């Protein structure tokens, strides 16, 4: 595979070097002359190389196998398809100029079909998801447009060159003698007749003398209405499929702002919604950006996300030392995950605890509410779980928790847990010996207990 | 019958149907009547070209085009005789008539009559025969304008087959945007041509101060000039090659440029119709790839993960396409009955509960039941809950489940015929079990509070057997 | 009211005249001649006599009352609004000719203040519902495209005009003596050069040929590249909001055939859906697929909508004898109206009775299908109910029904009649006693009606 | 207070007790700051149009140009000795940095400070400071293009922009394509007379075959005839007054022609986009009352009818913005908690069902409570059907109606804070009453299943009381 991609990519360039030379020696050359006739044997042999090496490989069909390897249909598909086309235009310009002069000029014209090789790079890259899709249709119209150019040109001087009388033609009425000059410099006035008509800025110069000339530009410049209107459409289609982020972030800062003024919410509760709203509209690279579609999976297949995030982390916490996992199997398929801008309350004072909590990443402050003063004895690094004591004792929180960080946490609700818990009351024996005998800091037992030991 | 054959654009076969009225008449939709006009509309590309090719061009009347004159207006002139044998379909009524006496008032008392019988008289031959051989006058010429009342079959053409669903619509509103503009510049060229003709002086006009003596030379050679002046001002390129030079020409000239604003800014409002509308199912499709594919490359998840989550997306969005397939809402209940009986009845009677049942009730038992259709690995009756209806498989299996926090495989699979849901709704308890799909299926839905009456609303009770069945199958 | 509008539109006409005769005798005019300085009292008197004629007026608004009298309130809006401008723009040139020599032109220009009165009709005529709204777009850009064309010549012939030296300018170069022609023949060059540039067919004579005439044109050069972008996306939302009709109709009837083939059903069962579906986009406005624009509104207007359509004819039917007001209503409005199109059943033999029809327009004929033999014996026409005796005896229906016309029927199912008797039972004795007082006839019906009593 | 003061553009005011570290620094998002960026942006205007002048009209270099590209270079070297003063906002933390040492590091590693001090760097006059008196060499000039690199402050400048939503989007997006065009016209028109100017044949060049001596003349002759030209190349309009002779100059216009298309393709893709996305929904509410209109004017139905089923409509669309108006669904639960406490908790309280109910189950209760919006005269519970919900009366007024045959008002004044559908969800019943509202109004939903299980699992549950206020209430 990697060897066979290096080859045919090989053979895309030498189809745009034939589509630059041939039109140009139809139209601006008669007899062969050295410099643009050695290069021709070597293209025309390596496109021998190819057509004689196409039954090393097989064909592969999708429908029919996983891959298909054959000799008897190799040679009915590729005989009854392009052979005939593919090896007529191989023969040497020089060989068959025998028969006539003039057939060197026509023959050549031939050499364009191999362009369809161009027309399967289009394709086969059109279905892939590695390459954007705007830099596949840009290219396109911009070759397109560069070989119509091109081609009416050369067709042009072509009909002005093969004229008697040199004069009363499209450029011996504006220099006197034209054909005295380099090749080279008049393949750059038919350029500019050719781009100065076709984006309709006609100058007045260089324009059509007898009928011939008259007739060909009344069907050149029909093709261009079209053409023309072909790529405002394209355009349009990608300016409305590129501004749809802004609008909606308008739009959705516009209705909370509504909202807020209409119910009249305080000054000091306002900023908790415009900080929430901009940091999730500002973390959609990563995160809780497909979770708001990623939720119509299967529960099969959800339940599978939690096994790669969470449950290493948590085999080593404070509680849950030793299980027989099957809880774990549940508790951690039973979790949900939360984003917290810096410095911001989670947990107030004696509030009526509903949940605990498990941190993942940043940091957080234990701080007693004091009588006017406001302590930061405690620190809390990821890791941790906060809460526990104050959810399986009925018993208000203990401190307050306040982030310094751009955090991440995990959130059960105490139904479930206890729900799970009266599932299986013979392990909540481990739980409760776990949650007893690890007080292990100075006064802590004691003011754990100051009440638990008489209500044990 | 009626309505069924008037679709197709180009009519249908007839053979010995009821509406053959005399052995005289022809039908309105048939074959053989619509490869006919297919033929006068060709024909009518002829003629309009003609006509202002011969207003300005002089002395060209005289040749062979006088001759085809005559010729192509001999059909023209079959026609008239034969639309006194065609029938029409009334509008009050939707029956056809096919009574010549009352085809023949309609056609008399119409502006159509008296203008196809004005656009088909030769009025150069004639005046010939009576007058002098040749015609002139710098206005008599202009009764050649009659001609330009047949455009109303081209244009009644091309809404006959936008209507169909057999054809294209990117083909077929494109290769309407050639017509018009061609004819446009035809209309433009001649009557130019024909401004400059009629002058006092020959040397102050547009093309007789390039060539010398434009008339006696060849026509052609004055119909290229013509052609390239106005192609090169439509598409508004412009060069100092022919301008005007009167004041006769310069008001034409400028009426001419007001007028093409409203074409060009009108082609674009089309072809930019096209393009917009042809390119949204892989926009959104696209995008639903595009956001899946962003989570399952940052978080480095397997190759398996990914490759499930993007093979259960597309199921999706064929349950919307099958969703989306349903017409039969508004119909009469008459037809909605019908196809439901001949849809549903067979797997109804094969039911372990509806057993013995009497044939009364079957009959609006089959009729306002509503098809369903539920993706693979889905729940639809949950445990402790309260009972609202039970469902009746169709077309696919199904997998039932008991468990409170987990999950437990109890019985086997379920294949068409089965039932759901029907122990906890007879008893009025929470539903004791759960169960979830297996495969791309189809159920019935039936409702609880409906079910409640339309037992006890009929008079043939047996002696519950609906708890002898039910007790049966319980047993096992 | 009405007398004020004739008046109010008069005025509308005298401001198109003013705002052409003013460019124009700015531009190409010096001093006042006699076929033009006639008109101009006249219209200065009409709109002297507007002046006088502004404070017997009354207005209406939201807040304000619709008629307010007090004259002296009007006159502190009405003279802050545009007292001051609209007396300056009434005086008599020839008048104001005495102050200088040279400001007749610019007292000409203050003519174009009159010109307000077209920016109110086009805003007020906006908020109508009479009028189509794809005629009232298109004037206007046409009255926009017109005057700029019209002020652009008029101050390129000045600028032409007011420079000494007559050779080389614009239009000297081109005309050997262009200041002794007739006033109509300089006015078609100008025009000529506008149309000539705005539509950017740019064809080579008269150009601009020193410096001033260059920066003019450098100027207007880029309005029109507005003027015309500006254009194009009204015509492109004009027809893209303009063809959803046939597409509609075209994506049925590829679902509806899809559908069909996709069930395999019986080839005669698809031509009774496809005749009821074109049946409706036929009858798109009498109320078929209408019901559902019709079926969101709340019960008391669809109740009552039902008052003038059938009430009066459900009075005059064979049943229903002399029941007051309650139980008519109640059956009244409780009815479903449906279409069918000619030569279609609508009762077929021994199939269930389920419901009746009342039949309010269209004619039908009663069929008895015989072994063999299909009678026309009964015919029906408006009135009249079928399906009667069927489902007060429940049993099978004796006759067929076949339409020979497009009908429209009323429905109603016999559970919702049960219902209805149940609720009220003493107005429902009177039904039965009407079929045994109307089966009193000497024809075949009698050995029936024995078989009646004897189960009644 | 992290995101919430750099959304307006131009900052905000700075009271006191802010992240301020008063000692030797100035915070990024205050006022005073946001003041000398416009300034510089101003500048930027003159320093993008000197530059480019000074290349092509040669002898332009010296006079009072000279001494204003100094008076301006100063501040550019100013703004360098101020940027270490500046403090700045990280990423992976939200924190703003207020530190020297690392400030000063971050900004000596990126390409920014490089290119500043060689933009900022006066190279001509020092050049000649000593060396000799004016410059020239056909390539000292191409170093006066260093200073386009000070157009990243507008590109930045018009991103500001676009984010607030007190400014427009149809009048930010239009001023944004004048200043592209004039910048690509007067590069196109400078380039092609500094090639113009430097040839050997001065009689074989654009200028030079229509005014004998352009040299020699004033500047500003010589740069309007450059200016006509580009804006009539531009625009499409063409005469035959100037064009190329050479071939150093054929080969720069067919490369200017060619890179136009994409811009005048590109003025339509955005002018049609405003006009299109600024007109839908007077689009769909006249679709909506036109609908109306046709069918009741049909129908000869009188205006009164009308009045009224014209003004019925206009409140759906009402409810719906405000339905659209709810944001809040994702965020973390402590924030809808307070929402809820500061919104809600009132009400719960003062209930007969919720009357000395414990205030530990209350906090719990008075949680994920969704509300509703219903249009007036509509039904929200029917009679007769299972029961799933109870609902609470935060505002407007409902009716309870429970007589089929001529239904009335009896038993019905219920207003804010009273319940319906209590009976028969407590009761285990079928609902026994119909409830249609009054006016446009907010209600709460509870469920059923939710509130059997939420006393249950509670011990300390009051046992009959419930039932004792219950049955006061029911007594009458
Ligand atoms: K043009
Ligand atoms: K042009
Ligand atoms: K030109």
């Amino acid at each position: 595979d990697h060897k066979y991609r290096i080859w045919e990519a090989f053979l895309v360039v030498l189809v745009v070097y034939t589509a630059w030379v041939s039109p140009f020696e139809f139209g601006f050359l008669r007899k062969p002359r050295p410099p643009l006739s050695i290069t021709d044997n070597i293209v025309n042999a390596f496109f021998a190389i190819d057509i004689i090496m196409t039954f090393f490989v097989g064909y592969l069909d999708k429908s029919t196998y996983l891959i298909v390897d054959d000799r008897k249909q190799i040679a009915f598909k590729y005989l009854r398809s392009w052979f005939l086309l593919d090896l007529v235009s191989t023969i040497p310009s020089e060989a068959a100029m025998r028969i006539s002069s003039q057939s060197y000029g026509l023959f050549n014209m031939l050499r364009l079909w191999r362009l369809r090789r161009v027309g399967a790079l289009f394709a086969r890259l059109e279905k892939d998801r590695n390459f954007n899709y705007f830099w596949v249709r840009c290219a396109k119209l911009v070759c397109v447009t560069l070989f119509a150019v091109h081609c009416a040109a050369c067709f042009y001087y072509l009909i002005a060159a093969r004229n008697s009388n040199p004069a009363k033609t499209w450029i011996g009425a504006n220099v006197a003698n034209f054909l005295e000059e380099s090749l080279w410099m008049r393949y750059v006035t038919s350029m500019y007749w050719s781009i100065t008509t076709l984006t309709t800025v006609g100058y007045g110069d260089l324009h059509p003398v007898n009928t011939k000339e008259m007739i060909f530009d009344i069907f050149y410049m029909l093709f261009n209405l079209g053409l023309t209107a072909y790529l405002i459409g394209n355009m349009t289609n990608l300016v409305v499929h590129g501004t749809s982020r802004t609008r909606n972030f308008r739009d959705t800062i516009q209705a909370a702002s509504n909202f807020a003024h209409r119910n009249h919410l305080p000054p000091r509760l306002q900023d908790q919604m415009l900080a929430h709203l901009c940091l999730k509209y500002r973390t959609d690279s990563e995160g809780l950006q497909q979770q708001e579609t990623l939720d119509a999976l299967p529960k099969a297949i959800r339940s599978s996300i939690s096994h790669f995030l969470f449950y290493s982390l948590m085999d080593k916490v404070y509680l849950f030392r030793g299980v027989s996992n099957d809880l774990l199997f549940q508790l951690v398929s039973e979790m949900k995950a939360e984003y917290f801008p810096p410095k911001e309350d989670v947990i107030l004072q004696n509030e009526a605890p509903t949940d605990f909590y498990i941190l993942v990443n940043g940091t957080a402050d234990l701080v007693d509410v004091d009588t006017g003063t406001e302590s930061i004895v405690r620190e809390v690094k990821a890791g941790d779980i906060i809460g526990e004591i104050g959810v399986l004792c009925y018993r208000p929180q203990l401190f307050t928790v306040r982030t310094k960080r751009l955090c991440q946490l995990l959130r059960m609700n105490r139904t479930t847990f206890l729900n799970i818990i009266q599932a299986n009351v013979g392990d909540g024996t481990i739980i409760m010996n776990n949650l007893l005998q690890h007080l292990k800091e100075m006064n802590d037992p004691v003011m754990t207990n100051v009440l638990l030991e008489i209500e044990n | 019958s009626v309505s069924s054959s008037l679709l197709p654009a180009f009519g249908t076969f007839i053979e010995d149907d009821n509406p053959s009225s005399k052995p005289f008449i022809v039908l309105h939709f048939d074959r053989r009547y619509r490869l006919w006009e297919l033929f006068l509309v060709i024909l009518v590309g002829y003629s309009a070209w003609a006509s202002l090719f011969e207003l300005a061009f002089e002395k060209a009347a005289e040749g062979a085009l006088l001759t085809i004159d005559l010729v192509v207006d001999f059909f023209f002139a079959v026609d008239i005789i034969l639309t006194f044998f065609v029938s029409y379909l009334d509008n009050t009524t939707y029956l056809n008539v096919t009574d010549h006496k009352l085809i023949a008032k309609r056609y008399l008392k119409s502006v159509a009559f008296v203008m196809d019988v004005a656009s088909t008289l030769p009025i150069q031959f004639i005046y010939k025969t009576i007058t002098g051989d040749v015609g002139r006058g710098q206005a008599f010429g202009f009764l050649n304008l009659l001609r330009l009342w047949r455009l109303r079959r081209v244009a009644e053409l091309f809404k006959r087959l936008e209507k169909d669903a057999h054809f294209n619509y990117f083909v077929i509103r494109v290769i309407k945007l050639l017509c018009v503009t061609i004819f446009w510049i035809h209309l433009a060229g001649c009557i130019l041509y024909w401004i400059a003709y009629h002058y006092p002086r020959p040397t102050d006009t547009w093309i007789g101060s390039q060539v010398e003596d434009f008339k006696e030379r060849s026509v052609w050679l004055g119909y290229t000039y013509s052609m390239y002046w106005s192609i090169v001002t439509l598409t508004t390129v412009g060069y100092g090659d022919l301008h005007a030079v009167n004041s006769r020409e310069k008001t034409f000239n400028m009426f001419y440029m007001l007028f093409n604003i409203g074409l060009t800014s009108y082609i674009i409002g089309i072809m930019t119709n096209l393009v917009v509308h042809g390119a949204l199912r892989t926009f959104a499709m696209r995008s639903a790839i595009n956001d899946i594919l962003r989570y399952t490359s940052k978080n480095r998840l397997p190759d398996t993960m990914r490759e499930q989550m993007l093979a259960h997306m597309q199921l999706k969005f064929k349950t919307a396409e099958l969703r989306q397939e349903e017409v039969l809402q508004d119909l009469p209940k008459a037809i909605r009955s019908s196809i439901n009986q001949h849809l549903f009845r067979s797997i109804i009677e094969e039911a372990y509960l509806f057993k013995g049942f009497p044939e009364g009730l079957l009959v609006q038992l089959v009729s306002q039941i509503q098809a369903e259709y539920f993706p693979p690995k889905m729940e639809i009756i949950l445990q402790n809950e309260i009972p609202t209806d039970f469902y009746v498989i169709v077309s696919g299996g199904v997998d039932i489940i008991a468990s409170k926090g987990v999950s437990e495989q109890v019985l086997a699979k379920l294949g068409p015929g089965s039932m759901a849901g029907e122990i906890g709704v007879v008893f009025n308890i929470p539903q004791p079990f759960t169960v979830r799909t297996r495969r791309l299926s189809q159920v019935i839905r039936i409702g609880h509070h409906k079910f409640k009456e339309m037992v006890q609303s009929d008079n043939d009770v047996d002696a519950k057997m609906i708890i002898a069945n039910f007790m049966t199958y319980l047993k096992g």
